[PDB]
């Protein structure tokens, strides 16, 4: 019924291994670029 | 008290420079200065603490937002190296 079956997993390993490393590395790409955003801060001064 | 205090901290001798430009002839300006100067560092401190630390460079922006001027005014730099270094020609 599921010939794939065993291909599939071996896939699906690879698809949580290459996961796990993109997976942070993508989210630390945003965070430095958010960076500039997340530290700024603000000063109002009016006269 | 501290004005006279900033002075005396600085307005010595060893970095003062007497220039001159013109007419004028060296020896007149050396007699001049060793006639009107002498007497700055007939003291000299012992430990005081005269030197600079560098000035660590900061990549970083300040927006001074105000909608209300007619122009902007915008001025971009990055790290230079500092009288000494040939590079600045």
């Amino acid at each position: 019924a599921e010939p794939e079956h065993d291909h599939r997993k071996r896939m699906g390993l690879k698809m949580l291994l290459m996961m796990g490393l993109l997976l942070p590395l993508v989210y630390a790409m945003k965070r430095h670029k958010w960076s500039v955003l997340k530290s700024r801060k603000l000063a109002y001064r009016p006269p | 008290a501290d004005l006279t205090e900033y002075l005396s901290r600085h307005y010595k001798a060893p970095r003062m420079v007497l220039a001159a430009a013109g007419g004028l002839e060296h020896r007149q300006l050396l007699d001049l200065a060793q006639k009107h100067f002498s007497g700055l560092s007939g003291t000299y401190d012992e430990d005081a603490v005269p030197t600079l630390s560098p000035c660590r460079f900061t990549g970083s922006q300040i927006c001074h937002r105000e909608d209300g001027l007619p122009l902007a005014h915008v001025a971009i730099a990055v790290e230079g190296p500092g009288w000494a270094h040939p590079d600045n020609v």
